[PDB]
């Protein structure tokens, strides 16, 4: 039984210019609890803490990887998640938005 | 605080 | 709702590296407050809270003692597991574990619970009474007849009974102005352009607790979940958690639509629009 990690990227809260906050990869229902993530930043890897590894009522392994950063208009910001259930890793843009 | 049972499969 | 303890247990089997790693989390409710991580340098059962901090190192001490002990058995339970199901041993496995319990209104066990997986799937689980189990396979009927002629469930039903409630009763004391007490989300809606023929609004619910939430669009009263995006609920990072909720609309419409938010933390519930 293997399961695709679901990912989230987001800040913690809403993204204002200058004013200092936590960007969020949030990574879901994956199984094994093997897993790689690193947070990007113009496409490159950075200082990063997480959260402990927990897992749902299904069994599938979640946990927050997260940063204090600073949001501008210049700065792209991402998330790039290895698993063994994928072919190459899965690189996920973040969309101040959504 | 945990449960303290040493039990083997 | 009523409140719970509970701990997950996950054993990993590194057959390459010939050990194995034993993590726990536990939580009360949906916050987590305590972790052990058998591959940190002298691993120990460690605060991830901040109101369980206060705890002696007696407690601390014993916690660290049984995660260590339990890791230990999990070596082999990993090794028997394999056993059981003739499988290899190249690969990495893994067992997994959750028990806990519900507070009742009287401060005694309203329910508790205890089932175990082997690689994602169920094996074993504790039956309702406390006192007889249910194997979903032959590899599980040999561990509950074990597990039943040293009468396991006992220990476990004396567990959740007994000191699950009470310790569960202390931690909802020594953290009550965050595990008792609800916390509202931070509402607003965004629009967002795209064709000619519509334009995406977005209702955000921000650092609420409980996880437990209701986000819904409505069209002049009229429901519209049918085309709803409705993202999956996500950690703020520091203990609460997001949610949001869109659907698009003709590039007009945007006051003939309406997010409705309720959240125990809320007074009355909501209704938001776009300004």
């Amino acid at each position: 039984v293997a399961r695709p990690p679901k990912v989230q990227v987001y800040s913690r809260h809403p993204a204002e210019n200058g004013k200092p906050n936590y960007l969020n990869c949030y990574v879901s229902g994956f199984h094994p609890p093997q897993i790689e993530i690193d947070l990007l930043k113009n496409g490159e890897k950075m200082n990063a803490e997480q959260s402990d590894l927990s897992f749902s009522k299904d069994w599938s392994f979640y946990l927050l990887v997260h940063t204090e950063f600073t949001p501008n208009a210049v700065d792209q910001y991402s998330c790039r998640v290895k698993h063994v259930t994928l072919d190459k890793p899965k690189i996920v843009k973040w969309d101040r938005d959504h | 605080a945990l449960l303290r049972s040493a039990t083997y499969y | 709702g009523p409140h719970s303890l509970s701990y997950s247990y996950t054993a990993v089997s590194r057959p390459d590296r010939g050990d194995s790693r034993f993590f726990i989390v536990g939580y009360v409710d949906d916050t987590q407050f305590v972790r052990f991580d058998s591959d940190a340098p002298n691993a120990k059962m460690e605060p991830r809270a901040q109101w369980i901090q206060q705890e002696g190192q007696e407690y601390w001490d014993r916690e660290t003692q049984i995660s260590k002990e339990t890791a230990q058995n999990y070596r082999v339970d990993l090794n028997t597991l394999r056993g059981y199901y003739n499988q290899s041993e190249a690969g990495s496995r893994t067992i997994q574990r959750v028990y806990g319990c519900y507070l009742g209104p009287d401060g005694l066990l309203l329910r508790g619970y205890r089932q175990d997986a082997y690689d994602g799937a169920d094996y074993i689980a504790l039956n309702e009474d406390l006192r007889s189990w249910t194997a979903a396979d032959m590899a599980a009927q040999i561990t509950k007849r074990k597990w039943e002629v040293v009468n396991e469930a006992e220990g476990e039903r004396s567990y959740l009974q007994g000191r699950c409630v009470e310790w569960l009763q202390k931690y909802l004391v020594m953290g009550k102005d965050t595990l008792q007490r609800a916390e509202p989300p931070k509402t607003h809606v965004t629009r967002h352009p795209s064709s000619d023929l519509g334009v995406t609004l977005r209702c955000w619910a921000l650092g609420f607790y409980p996880k437990e939430i209701s986000l819904s669009w409505q069209r002049e009263g009229q429901d519209q979940s049918q085309d709803m995006e409705l993202v999956e609920t996500r950690p703020s990072g520091d203990g609460t958690f997001q949610k949001w909720a869109a659907l698009v609309v003709p590039p007009g419409e945007e006051q003939s639509y309406t997010c409705h938010v309720q959240h125990e933390g809320l007074q009355e519930p909501l209704t938001l629009r776009w300004d």
